[PDB]
This record gives structure tokens, C-alpha cells and sequence, in this order.
RNA sequence: GCCUAGACCGAGGACUGCGGUUUUUACCUAGGAUGUUGGCAUAAUGAUCUUAAGUCGCCCGUCUUGAAACACGGACCAAGGA
RNA sequence: UUGCUUAAUUGAACGUGGACAAUUGAAUGAAGAGCUUUUAGUGGGCCAUUUUUGGUAAGCAGAACUGGCGAUGCGGGAUGA
RNA sequence: AGCGUGCUACUUAUACUUCACCGUGAUUGCUGUUUUGACGCUUUCACGAGUAGGCAGGCGUGGAGGUCAGUGACGAAGCCUU
């Protein structure tokens, strides 16, 4: 709900050399569509020796998850900024959307790494559909066979200051 | 806040009445100010900003000036208006008959006009006869001819007079305005 | 014992803002002190022989 | 002496602009537009998809 | 004589003004047949551009939507501690108080000048509605240097139909509709002197919209801005 | 001690351009200028008569005098809270035509042209110049043009 | 488009305007608050003084880039004092 | 027109007469524009971002542009030019 | 109730919005109704920090010309006093 997936479709103005320029794309994760342009330049900058000035936005348009209630696993290719240098990484995330799974890796790299969104580079982000393609264990050890758990030591939310019984934490 | 773009509550810079407490002056004005206000004539309104001009911005008109603004062509029957005093001048060879509207008249400017046949008649007479200022003439007297104008912006190379207390050979003509004497500003 | 500030132009331009910075006044016409004497003499001449020519032709 | 938003009183609002009666009357701002059931993505615009 | 002196008076003025009210109805007519053909042209410049954005896609095409040419610009930065350039900017844009706002047309010239004023400013491209909504409920008319208020439309004739604008929705319809004279209608307007947003800013506003603050162009999202602050 | 002689500061505004030493080509010398006439300020270090200083190296402005060898010219200098009027005499190898007042007759005379154009249809034109205007709507085909996707790269050393 | 819960305000003082409804030389919500009821006038009400509570509040004058200053003058009062 | 200039009937500068009109030749703004006189205080500064010199450095010393404090309270930074 | 990051609501400046009142500057109109204040009355809009310093309009004291045929031993002036 941070974010949602754009495709922004873009081009060079059209010139007497070039009339029909080539039409790129981009899928970007943004908060909105002010954002997902800016990202599609910053990119188009880097990658092209182009300008947002002699260039056009074709079209912005948001690309809806295909199943919102199928529990999937996802890999994300990452490029991102430390304090020290420059790093690429590869981790993976259970969600049932890309969005999902992009806003909790964003969340994730800023605990444990200290990774601003300003810092990262989103690669890839690929739906890891053979359970063999699931390479890291903290994700792994929900893909087995009749998997079950208790919740121990449930805290109950209170709407009192002081309540007239001893607590319990049973569950 | 505000950011502004010109200075807080200035006044106009110009006068609104007379500083005068003469009170024939104020019934002038006050005259004056109703066909400003009511009659739409230019004429009008510019005589009610002259009756509030002080003495030096009101120089006298002397009856050679009067006598070749009525030497235009055309203007021969023009009723000459000047908001100020009509001074006689001795160097005139003939004045013609003519109509003046002024404040003052001194003695041998009205014994002029009254000689040769013509009418010296105060601003009332004017509004009275012609109450849209039609076919007048507005004289007004040389400003910059006064003396203290002499000395303003006085500086090198600017040819204006210096503000000195005697006349003479000893007085202000050595180094500063003499090359013989060091240099010449 | 008595050093000071040697120089600065703070402030300079913000005291020049508040009543400049004012253009020169332009005119039609030029004055022709400093102009070639030659040309300043005889353009004297040319100015004076075309206001006899009008003022004739006027009369016509 | 006293302004007064035309978007609150219907006056006001009349006075401005004589067309809100008429806009109100014809139900304009709550106008069904009559149109058919085309799906003119279905094709390449597919390409939001994937590449 | 004197309630006998008011009657007369005010059966001359009862004549009089059921003559002027004729003469009134007659131009009523000629500003509501303006507004409703300015309604009909919104419409149709809608539904025209949807019906192109449907027939690209069909036609394996992108359609490309003109770029906007109007945008409201809004101050919300106070008036102390601005460099020179930017500060005779936001002058020269009739920004001189915090939430003031006006309405630009853009060309070049306009960018470049309300790209100087960036970090002050907050804008974007107005609906019809919020064009409609700022004039209706905080639009004044500079009538001999005065702030006047926009309470009738005479007062939008007396000063401004000698370009053809007779009534509020002529004006509302020329600011949208970036107009041929679109520079006398935007002047005669007072600058629109908005709230604090109901709701408040982001966490911090000097930095821009992009960056998570509140500056810059947001380009839309200038119509929430203005229902928060109008 | 502190030096403020006339040509201090000079070192490399005066001199001649790289491989540009020698002889002035004589096209400096037939020009013709004319009171009135625009003129750009550039100080040629080979010539060291009619020299300009060095504040008005780089200075446009109006010719009021013309001599034997050489072309007045006025420039507005900032002093304090006002400009003063100065007058400069610069021989000919100092001074050049302003280009931009030609295009500014040349678009006169286009003026003027189109519109006695205009009268002799009957109709009226514009004359005043635009700023750059937004775009309008347009259509773009996707024949031999499907939009190709571009990701970020990985980063990698090349040392 | 519709329904619904609160708060603050009531400047002005014959009429004159713009609109609306028209069933009307009429009426209106449309150029700024009126209607009604109860209580009180041996008083409900308002101001000041004293004091309590809450909150904030360094000693003035001066020279100074910078004073509450561990910078200087000032115990207090009258009259005189540039 | 001229006493300047050309081999000149060529020019130069300033003109008479004729024509071209609200798109009189980019944008935005304009509590209007121009002009004059007269006189006070001041002529120890200091701070911040950025550029920058001497110095190991300094709450050190010296410059540049802008904003400030001085001359200014108010909300925040406990406290603080 | 720490560190990184996202979100929802909420708190309150002499700042912003609407309204009241004071002043300043501008502004509308005012003579067969101008009416003994036209230095007056009236319509409307905007603005309000300030040392050194400038200017304006006022308050207060001794004495002088004019006026109130002013107050006063039936109590002037002075002095004390929620
Ligand atoms: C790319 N050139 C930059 C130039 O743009 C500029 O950068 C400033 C930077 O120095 C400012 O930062 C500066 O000011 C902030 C604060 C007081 O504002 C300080 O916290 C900071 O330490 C200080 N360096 C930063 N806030 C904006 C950049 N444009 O100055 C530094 C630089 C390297 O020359």
C-alpha cells in the first residue's frame, strides 16, 4: 500500500534525423506517478545519455498483481549503497504480491543494513515457482509438508488501566 | 507576514490645501474645489492645485510676459489666468486691452491694464464668468529665475554659483579656479 | 593594539538596492561636446541653412 | 457588507450563474454516459504484463 | 412630506428598475447559453480524449495527452531568509505572503521562472472544479487597486468585458481553458489567499514533492492540496 | 605593497589567441561604422594605441564619434547606486559589429513584409514573438517499435 | 445529490441593489439577528483592591560585536539638576 | 540643408512631404512615473552555509557572495545574540 | 520509552483563513439639502517589528494679552485617601 508496480513508457522527442525515436520501458515501484517518472528518468539518465528535457513520458500505467490470493515466493536482485561501498545481493520474501514483497524488502534492508530507499536499486523481482528455486533457509522452512506452530505466550490487549483478574498468557 | 514590494504608509508628497490661514484664500479653495469636483473641466482642477502652491513655486507674472502670451496666434481675446501676482514692468513699450484673472494686482500693473482699456479681475470674477475656464490662458512666472536656484548642485565642473558672503578679488578666485594657482575645478 | 577590520564590501550592494541602481536618462538629442570638431562645426551650418529653407518655402 | 460563498447559499449561487438551475434540473452531475463493452487491451497493450 | 416625498421616490425607482430588469434578462439569457456550451465542450474534450486512449490501445498505439498549460502555484514558504533572485521572483508571481496562490500559464519563459522559485513553492495542474471552487468562494477582482469581491457578476463586466468576459463562468472557463486573454483574466484576479491545509503538511514540507516533501510540482495531487487548504 | 596600475590583472585577457599572432587580417579595417552603430569591446594586445581597459574588455555598446582611425563609444558602468555614461575612444582593431542587431532589422524587415502581405489579403497577423509553448496530443505506432524494458544494472569493478 | 452532530460570531440600522419564486407593483433564505419564554431588579451581573492556585517573568541605567553578569553607577526620600 | 566628405550627382548628420495604427513588433509584474532641495545618525561590528589565505591549531587572524544578529519579540532546539 | 524504516491519528506560535475593534495610507461621494464643523461628513480597500535617528499629533508647569460680568471664608490653593 506504500507502493504500487508502473510501467512508464517512454521516449526521445522525435527529430529530422530520428522520426520515430525507439519507445523504452520500466517498471518501477513508486508511491505514485509524480515518483514512478522521476525513477524512469533517473534510470533513462544513467543507462542512456539522455535528458528529461528532450525526452517524453508515453504512457504511466499500474500493473495489478495476476493473483493477489495465491501465496507465492519471491526473489529480488538488489543493488545498493553502504556506507562503504557499493554491493549487489539476492534475498527472497514470501507475500502474495510483488508489492508486497518490495515494500517488506525495503523495510528489511533499511534494519539490517541501514539502506535508505534513495540508496537501493531494484534489479529484479522474479515469482520463484519450482520450490527447488527457494535457496535461503529462513524463507525454506515454510515450504514443508503439514507445517504447524503454536503462537506461545499470547498478550492480550487491554482497554482498561487496571483490571480486577491475573493475567494470562495461554493460547 | 508580508514580503513587500513598496514602502508602508506614505504619504502623497503633495499638498492637499494651503498651508495658508489666509481666509479669503480658504474661500477660494473652497469655490474652487466644488467645480473641481463637480464640473469635470481640466481647467478646474489644475487651478485648485495652483491656489495651494507656496510663494516661491508661485513667481510673479509681470505684464510683458502676460502681453506676449496674448501676441499667440489666436489668443489675442484669451482671458489670461495667473494664480499668483501680475507685477508691472517698466521696460514695455504698449499693453494691449485684455482681461487678467490673478490673485494680486500690484498698483502700477493694474493702472496699466485699467489704462489701456482692459479688466483686472480676481478668481471669483473668473469662475463666475467663464466656470469651465473656457477660452483661457494660464500664465505662470520663471521658477527656476530665483536666486537660491544659483547655488543648488553646486560641485566640480558644474558651473553653478558658489554660497559666498562678499564679492571680490580675495574672495574664492585663488587655487581650485586658476590653473596659475595649482589647478582649475 | 589598534588592528580593525582592514576591508569588506558587505552590505555594499544592499545599500545600493535601496535607491539605485538607476539608468541614466536617455534624449533625443545628444550633446555634441566631445563629438569631432569638424563635423560639430559644419553640422552647426547644415541645422542653419535648413531652417532658412523652411521658413522660406513656408512662406510659398 | 457580507460575502457570501455561492457553493453554500443556492442564492448566491443563482445570482452568479443563472446555469445551476438548468445543471441541477438535467441531472448533470450525475449523467449516465451510453457506450458499449470493448476491451481494446486485449492484444499487445498485454505488454503492461511482461517482456 | 416626508413619508409623502419617500413614496414618490420610491415608486420612480419601482418603474425604473422593472425597466432595468428587462434589459437584465436579456443578457441573463446570453450568460446562461454561455454557460451551458462551455459545459457541452468540457464534456466532449473529455469524452474525446477517452475515446482516443481507447482506440490506441486497439490500434497497438500509445496515445499521448497534451502536455497541461495551466498550473496553480502556491507559496508556503514565509517571507524571511530568501536569496535575492528567488525572493524577486516569487515577487514578480504576486507571491508575497504565505499561502497565496495564482494561476500561470505555462510556457518557457513561466518554467524557468517558477523553476527559480522551487523550493518555496508547491504547484501543479488544477481541475475545473478546483478552479471553480478557489473562485467562487475566495475570488476578488483588483478594481482600482482594491480587493474587491467577486459578489455579482456586473463586477466582472465592468472591468473585464472589454475582453468579453460577462460573467464568473466566462472567467472560470477562460483560466481553464488557457485563453486569449488569459493574461488580463489571471491579472484582474486578487491572489487567492488560502488556509492551512485541514489535515497539515507532510512531516516536513521544505524539500520536494518527490523527496517526500512538499514543494515542487506534484501535478495532480494539487487539488487535494487545495480542498485541505481552500 | 599593493599594485593597481593600469593593465594589472591582464595577463591572459590580452593576449592573442592560440596560433592568431601576427598581422591583422585587413577585414578589421574595412569595416565601417556609424554613430548609432552597436559595437562589441575587445582589446587586440598587438595594438597597443586606442587600447580600451581592461573594464571594457567584453563590454557592447553605442558608437557617438567617429575619427580618422578610431570610433567612440558609449558604455553605462555601475558606480555605486548608479550607472554613469562613460566614453571610450577605441581605434578599429578593439571594436566589432554586434551580430545580434542584424537579426533584430532582419526581423523588421520580415515584419514589415508580412504584413503588407496580410493587408494586401485582406486579413491580420501576428507579429509578436512566443515562448516555447507545451506540447500537444499525438499518437504514437508501435510498427517495428515494441516498447522495450530496460532494468538497472548490477554493479561491477573494472580495475 | 441527500441525510445528520457540534462550536464561535450577529458588524450595520428607513428605503434604494442583484437575483429568485411566481400563485401578484407581490412574497423570499436574495446589499450583516430575529422570534418566543422563564427568572431577577432588597438582586442573577460587571469593575477594582487584597489574597490563593496554575503558568510564565534575572536588575535597571550604560559603554559594547556581545550584560542577569564574577563590567561600572545606584542604601532610602524630598527639593534642585543639563 | 552644409563652410564637412567623395572622382562624383558619392556620402555623413539633421530634416520637409507621403505611407504603414491597437499584435507599435517576447514573458511576468508595476500602492504610478519623473524631478529637486535640505538635514540626522553612522564611519569599533559580529555570526552562519558555500568559496578562500596565513597558521599545528584556535570560540585565532584576513578576503568573496548571500542571509542574519546588532536594531527582534514570538513557537521549537531543556538552557543559549 | 533504543537504532533503521513505513503508516494512521493527534498536540500547538504574536504565522495562515473568516469576523470584530484601534490607528495609518490610499479611496467613493457630498451645495435649488450647505445644515452655524467642507480642517467637516461619508463609501471602500490595503497595511501595522524596530536601536541610533527624523518628523507629526497630543499631555503637563511658571508667567503675559483677551474672554468666561468663571470658582471661592456657606471654604480658594495645598495635602491624605480600594
Ligand atoms: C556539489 N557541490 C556542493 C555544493 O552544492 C554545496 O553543497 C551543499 C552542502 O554543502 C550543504 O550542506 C552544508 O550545510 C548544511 C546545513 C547547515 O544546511 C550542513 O549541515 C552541512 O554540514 C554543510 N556541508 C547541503 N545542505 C546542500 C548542498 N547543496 O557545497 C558543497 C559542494 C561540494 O561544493
Amino acid at each position: 500500500s506504500r507502493l504500487n508496480e508502473y510501467q512508464v513508457i517512454g521516449r526521445n522527442l522525435p527529430t529530422e534525423s530520428v522520426p520515430e525515436p525507439k519507445l523504452f520501458r520500466m517498471r518501477i515501484f513508486a508511491p505514485n506517478t509524480v515518483v514512478a517518472k522521476s525513477r524512469y528518468w533517473y534510470f533513462l539518465q544513467k543507462l542512456h545519455k539522455v535528458k528529461k528535457a528532450s525526452g517524453e513520458i508515453v504512457s504511466v500505467n499500474i500493473i495489478s498483481e495476476a493473483k493477489p490470493t495465491k501465496v507465492k515466493t519471491f526473489g529480488i536482485w538488489l543493488r545498493y549503497e553502504s556506507r562503504s561501498g557499493i554491493h549487489n545481493m539476492y534475498k527472497e520474501y514470501r507475500d502474495v504480491t510483488r508489492v508486497g514483497a518490495v515494500e517488506t524488502m525495503y523495510q528489511d534492508l533499511a534494519a539490517r543494513h541501514r539502506a535508505r530507499f534513495r540508496s537501493i536499486h531494484i534489479l529484479k523481482v522474479v515469482e520463484l515457482e519450482k520450490t527447488d528455486d527457494v535457496k535461503r533457509q529462513y524463507v525454506k522452512q515454510f515450504l514443508t509438508k503439514d507445517l504447524k506452530f503454536p503462537l506461545p505466550h499470547r498478550v492480550q490487549k487491554s482497554k482498561k488501566l487496571f483490571q480486577a483478574t491475573a493475567p494470562t498468557t495461554f493460547y | 507576514g508580508r514580503d513587500h514590494t513598496s514602502k508602508q504608509h506614505v504619504r502623497s508628497g503633495h499638498r492637499t490645501a494651503p498651508k495658508s490661514d489666509n481666509v479669503y484664500l480658504q474661500l477660494l479653495v473652497k469655490l474652487y474645489s466644488f467645480l473641481a469636483r463637480r464640473t469635470d473641466a481640466p481647467f478646474n482642477k489644475v487651478i485648485l492645485k495652483s491656489l495651494f502652491l507656496s510663494k516661491i513655486n508661485r513667481p510673479p507674472v509681470s505684464v510683458s510676459r502676460i502681453s506676449r502670451a496674448l501676441k499667440q496666434k489666436g489668443a489675442a481675446e484669451k482671458t489670461i489666468v495667473v494664480v499668483g501676482t501680475v507685477t508691472d514692468d517698466n521696460r514695455l513699450l504698449e499693453f494691449p486691452k485684455a482681461t487678467i484673472a490673478a490673485l494680486r494686482f500690484t498698483a502700477g500693473a493694474k493702472d496699466r491694464i485699467l489704462k489701456n482699456g482692459g479688466e483686472a479681475i480676481t478668481l471669483d470674477q473668473l469662475a463666475l464668468r467663464a466656470p469651465k475656464g473656457q477660452n483661457t490662458l494660464i500664465v505662470r512666472g520663471p521658477r527656476n529665475s530665483r536666486e537660491a536656484v544659483r547655488h543648488f548642485g553646486f560641485g566640480p565642473h558644474k558651473g553653478k554659483a558658489p554660497r559666498i558672503l562678499s564679492k571680490g578679488r580675495k574672495f574664492e578666485r585663488a587655487r581650485g579656479r586658476r590653473r596659475s594657482r595649482g589647478f582649475k575645478v | 593594539m589598534a588592528k580593525s577590520k582592514n576591508h569588506t564590501a558587505h552590505n555594499q550592494t544592499r545599500k545600493a538596492h535601496r535607491n539605485g541602481i538607476k539608468k541614466p536618462k536617455t534624449y533625443k538629442y545628444p550633446s555634441l561636446k566631445g563629438v569631432d570638431a569638424k563635423f560639430k562645426r559644419n553640422h552647426r551650418y547644415a541645422l542653419h541653412g535648413t531652417a532658412k529653407a523652411l521658413a522660406k518655402a513656408r512662406a510659398e | 457588507v457580507l460575502k457570501k460563498n455561492p457553493l453554500k447559499n443556492k442564492q448566491v449561487l443563482l445570482r452568479l450563474n443563472p446555469y445551476a438551475k438548468a445543471y441541477a434540473a438535467e441531472k448533470v452531475g450525475s449523467a449516465k454516459v451510453e457506450q458499449a463493452k470493448v476491451k481494446p487491451s486485449k492484444g499487445q497493450f498485454a505488454e503492461v504484463l511482461k517482456n | 412630506k416626508k413619508e409623502k416625498a419617500q413614496q414618490k421616490t420610491a415608486e420612480e425607482r419601482a418603474a425604473a428598475k422593472k425597466v432595468r430588469k428587462a434589459a437584465n434578462k436579456e443578457k441573463r439569457k446570453v450568460i446562461f447559453d454561455r454557460a451551458a456550451a462551455y459545459q457541452k465542450e468540457y464534456t466532449e474534450a473529455e469524452r474525446s480524449v477517452i475515446k482516443a486512449k481507447r482506440d490506441a490501445k486497439a490500434s497497438n498505439s500509445y496515445y499521448v495527452d497534451a502536455q497541461p498549460k495551466l498550473v496553480f502555484v502556491v507559496r508556503i514558504k514565509g517571507i524571511n531568509k530568501i536569496p535575492p533572485k528567488p525572493r524577486k521572483v516569487l515577487q514578480l508571481l504576486r507571491l508575497t505572503q504565505i499561502n497565496a496562490g495564482v494561476f500561470v500559464r505555462l510556457t518557457k519563459a513561466t518554467s524557468e521562472l517558477i523553476k527559480l522559485a522551487e523550493p518555496y513553492v508547491a504547484y501543479g495542474y488544477p481541475s475545473l472544479s478546483t478552479i471553480r471552487q478557489l473562485v467562487y468562494k475566495r475570488g476578488f477582482g483588483k478594481v482600482n487597486k482594491q480587493r474587491i469581491a467577486l459578489s455579482d457578476n456586473a463586477i466582472i463586466e465592468a472591468n473585464l468585458g472589454k475582453f468579453n468576459i460577462l460573467s464568473i463562468e466566462d472567467l472560470i472557463h477562460e483560466i481553464y481553458t488557457v485563453g486569449p486573454n488569459f493574461k488580463q483574466v489571471s491579472n484582474f484576479l486578487w491572489p487567492f489567499k488560502l488556509s492551512n491545509p485541514n489535515g497539515g503538511f507532510r512531516a516536513r514540507k521544505f524539500q520536494h514533492f518527490i523527496q517526500g516533501g512538499d514543494t515542487g510540482n506534484r501535478e495532480q495531487f494539487i487539488n487535494a492540496l487545495v480542498k485541505q487548504m481552500n | 605593497g599593493k599594485s593597481r596600475g593600469y593593465r594589472s590583472g591582464t595577463r591572459y585577457a590580452f593576449q592573442r589567441d592560440f596560433k592568431k599572432h601576427g598581422a591583422i587580417p585587413l577585414s578589421t579595417y574595412l569595416k565601417v561604422y556609424k554613430v548609432g552603430d552597436i559595437v562589441d569591446i575587445k582589446a587586440n594586445g598587438s595594438i597597443q594605441k586606442g587600447m580600451p581597459h581592461k573594464y571594457y574588455h567584453g563590454k557592447t555598446g553605442i558608437v557617438y564619434n567617429v575619427t580618422k582611425s578610431s570610433v567612440g563609444v558609449i558604455i553605462n558602468k555601475v558606480v555605486g547606486n548608479r550607472y554613469i555614461e562613460k566614453r571610450v575612444n577605441l581605434r578599429v582593431e578593439h571594436v566589432k559589429h554586434s551580430a545580434c542587431r542584424q537579426e533584430f532589422l532582419n526581423r523588421v524587415k520580415s515584419n514589415a513584409a508580412k504584413k503588407r502581405e496580410a493587408k494586401a489579403n485582406g486579413e491580420t497577423v501576428y507579429l509578436k514573438r512566443q515562448a516555447a509553448k507545451p506540447r500537444g496530443s499525438r499518437i504514437i505506432s508501435t510498427e517495428g517499435n515494441i516498447p522495450q524494458t530496460l532494468a538497472p544494472v548490477a554493479y561491477e569493478t573494472f580495475i
